[PDB]
C-alpha cells in the first residue's frame, strides 16, 4: 500500500493478465423476443424440444463463432479478441464430472 | 442509450491546485525578491551562553528607584 | 514600527553605556543606568504599543534567530515549500490528464462506438 | 469452479483491482512539475490492461447463455429425457 | 503573541537589572565593572534579538499567507488518497463477498 516498486508492480502486471487472459469473436447474437415461456407462450409443443436435443441452436445449446467452429456448453472456447499473441481461454460452461 | 448513472461533472476550472496558486494569490514578487540579519543588523552594531539564555526565554514564551538604588562607585 | 526605533535608541544607549563603564571614567557615569532605566520605561511604553500592535509571531522565527540567521531565510524556506507543494499537486494532476486521454484513446480503439457516444455527450 | 461465471466474476473483480492500482500508483509515484519516463509508460501499461480487461469482460458476456432458454425449457426438456 | 514576549523581555530584563542593582554595592567594584558589561552584553543581544523579530513583522503575512497554500495543498494530497484507498475498499473488501 505504502510503496510500489517496478519488480512488484511487473508482478502486479503479470498476475492480473494470468487472471484476465482478424477478429476470431463468437458471431454477435441479437435481441429474442421469442422466448419460450414468458415471450411467446408456446404450448408445450415438441420442435422445440427436437432442436434443444439434436440441432444446433446457438443461444440454447452452444456458443457459435467465426471461423465456424460450434461449440456445445461442456467444452472450452479458445479465442484471440486483441491483435496479439495472447489468447482468451473461455473455460466450459458446466464442466461434467 | 444513455449509460446508467450518468450526473454532471463540476465548474471547468474552479479553485485546483493545477493553477499558480502564488500568483493568483498576489506573493509573486516577494518570491522573485527572494529568490543574516545578524550581519544586517550589525551594520548597526558590533557582532552578533546568556545570549543562549536569551533564545531559552525566547522557547519559553520604579526607574528613578533603580537609578537611586544604583549607588557603585568608579575605581 | 516605532518599537523598533525605540529598542534599537535602548540597544545604542546600552552600547554606549557598556563601553563607558568599561572606561574607569572619573566624572558621573550614573547617567549611563539612569538611561538605561529610562529606556526600560520607554520600552514599557513601547510594550504598551505592542498591545497596540498586537503581533502573532511563529516559534521557528526565534530558532532561526537562535540560529543567527536572517529570518529573511524562513521567509525564502516557506515560500519554497509552498512552491514545492504546488510543484508536486500540479504534477499528480498532470498525470492524471495524460492516463485519461491515453484510457479514453485505448478505449476508442477497442469500443468505437460506445467511446464515441462518450465523446458526443462528454 | 472452472466455469465462464467465476471467469467472468473474476474478470469484474480484477477491473475493479486494476482501477484501484491505477489511482494508486498514479497519484502516488510523478515527476514533480516545471511552471518521469518510467512513469509515462506505467500510464501506457495500466490503461492497455484496463482495456483488455473490458474487451474480455464483453467476450465473456457474448459468451454465456441468451435470454431464450427460460427455465421452462430447461424443465420440459428435462421431463423428456426422464421419460427417455 | 509578541506583545506577549516583548512584555516578558522588558521584565525579564529589569528584574535582572534589579538583582544586579542590588549586588552592584556588595560586588568587589573592579570585578563588578566586569559583570556590568557582561550583563550589557546580555541586555544587547535580548535587544538585537527582539530587534530581528521587529523586522520580520513585516514579513509576517506573507508567511500567514504560505501557511493557507501549504494546508491546502496538503488537503488535496489526502483527497488524493482517500480516493485510492476507497477504490481498494471496494475492490477487495465489498466485492469479494
Amino acid at each position: 500500500l505504502s510503496r510500489n516498486e517496478i519488480i512488484q508492480s511487473y508482478l502486479s502486471r503479470q498476475s492480473s493478465l494470468l487472471s484476465s487472459s482478424a477478429r476470431q469473436l463468437h458471431v454477435l447474437v441479437p435481441q429474442s423476443p421469442p422466448t419460450d415461456l414468458p415471450g411467446l407462450t408456446r404450448e408445450v409443443t415438441q420442435d422445440d424440444l427436437d432442436r434443444i436435443q439434436a440441432s444446433q441452436w446457438p443461444g440454447v445449446n452452444g456458443c457459435q463463432d467465426t471461423q465456424g467452429n460450434w461449440y456445445d456448453w461442456t467444452q472450452c472456447i479458445s479465442l484471440d479478441p486483441h491483435g496479439d499473441d495472447g489468447r482468451l481461454n473461455i473455460l466450459p460452461y458446466v464442466c461434467l464430472d | 442509450g444513455p449509460f446508467y448513472l450518468m450526473r454532471e461533472l463540476p465548474g471547468s476550472t474552479e479553485l485546483t491546485g493545477s493553477t499558480n496558486l502564488i500568483t493568483h494569490y498576489n506573493l509573486e514578487q516577494a518570491y522573485n525578491k527572494f529568490c543574516d540579519l545578524p550581519g544586517m543588523i550589525d551594520l548597526p552594531g558590533s557582532h552578533d551562553l546568556r545570549s543562549l539564555i536569551e533564545k531559552p526565554p525566547i522557547l519559553s514564551s520604579g526607574t528613578m528607584l533603580a537609578g537611586f538604588r544604583l549607588h557603585t562607585g568608579p575605581l | 514600527h516605532l518599537e523598533e526605533h525605540l529598542e534599537k535608541f535602548v540597544e545604542n544607549i546600552r552600547q554606549l553605556g557598556i563601553i563607558v563603564s568599561d572606561f574607569q571614567p572619573s566624572s558621573q557615569a550614573g547617567l549611563n543606568q539612569k538611561l538605561n532605566f529610562i529606556v526600560t520605561g520607554l520600552q514599557d511604553i513601547d510594550k504598551c504599543r505592542q498591545q497596540l500592535h498586537d503581533i502573532t509571531v511563529p516559534l521557528e522565527v526565534f530558532e532561526y534567530i537562535d540560529q543567527g540567521r536572517n529570518p529573511q531565510l524562513y521567509t525564502k524556506e516557506c515560500l519554497e515549500r509552498a512552491l514545492a507543494k504546488n510543484e508536486q499537486v500540479k504534477g499528480k494532476i498532470d498525470t492524471m490528464k495524460k492516463f485519461k486521454s491515453l484510457l479514453i484513446q485505448e478505449l476508442s480503439k477497442v469500443f468505437p462506438e460506445d467511446m464515441a457516444k462518450y465523446r458526443s455527450i462528454r | 469452479m472452472a466455469d465462464r461465471l467465476t471467469q467472468l466474476q473474476d474478470a469484474v473483480n480484477s477491473l475493479a483491482d486494476q482501477f484501484c492500482n491505477a489511482i494508486g500508483v498514479l497519484q502516488q509515484c510523478g515527476p514533480p512539475a516545471s511552471f518521469a519516463n518510467p512513469t509515462e509508460e506505467y500510464a501506457q501499461l495500466f490503461a492497455a490492461l484496463i482495456a483488455r480487461t473490458a474487451k474480455d469482460i464483453d467476450v465473456l458476456i457474448d459468451s454465456l447463455p441468451s435470454e431464450e432458454s427460460t427455465a421452462a425449457l430447461q424443465a420440459a426438456s428435462l421431463y423428456k429425457l426422464e421419460e427417455e | 503573541r509578541l506583545s506577549t514576549l516583548i512584555e516578558f523581555l522588558l521584565h525579564r530584563a529589569y528584574s535582572e537589572l534589579m538583582v544586579l542593582t542590588d549586588l552592584l554595592p556588595r560586588k568587589s567594584d573592579v570585578e563588578r565593572k566586569i559583570e556590568i558589561v557582561q550583563f550589557a552584553s546580555r541586555t544587547r543581544q535580548l535587544f538585537v534579538r527582539l530587534l530581528a523579530l521587529v523586522k520580520w513583522a513585516n514579513n509576517a503575512g506573507k508567511v500567514e499567507k504560505c501557511a493557507m497554500i501549504s494546508s491546502f495543498l496538503d488537503q488535496q494530497a489526502i483527497l488524493f488518497v482517500d480516493t485510492a484507498d476507497r477504490l481498494a475498499s471496494l475492490a477487495r473488501d465489498a466485492l469479494v463477498h
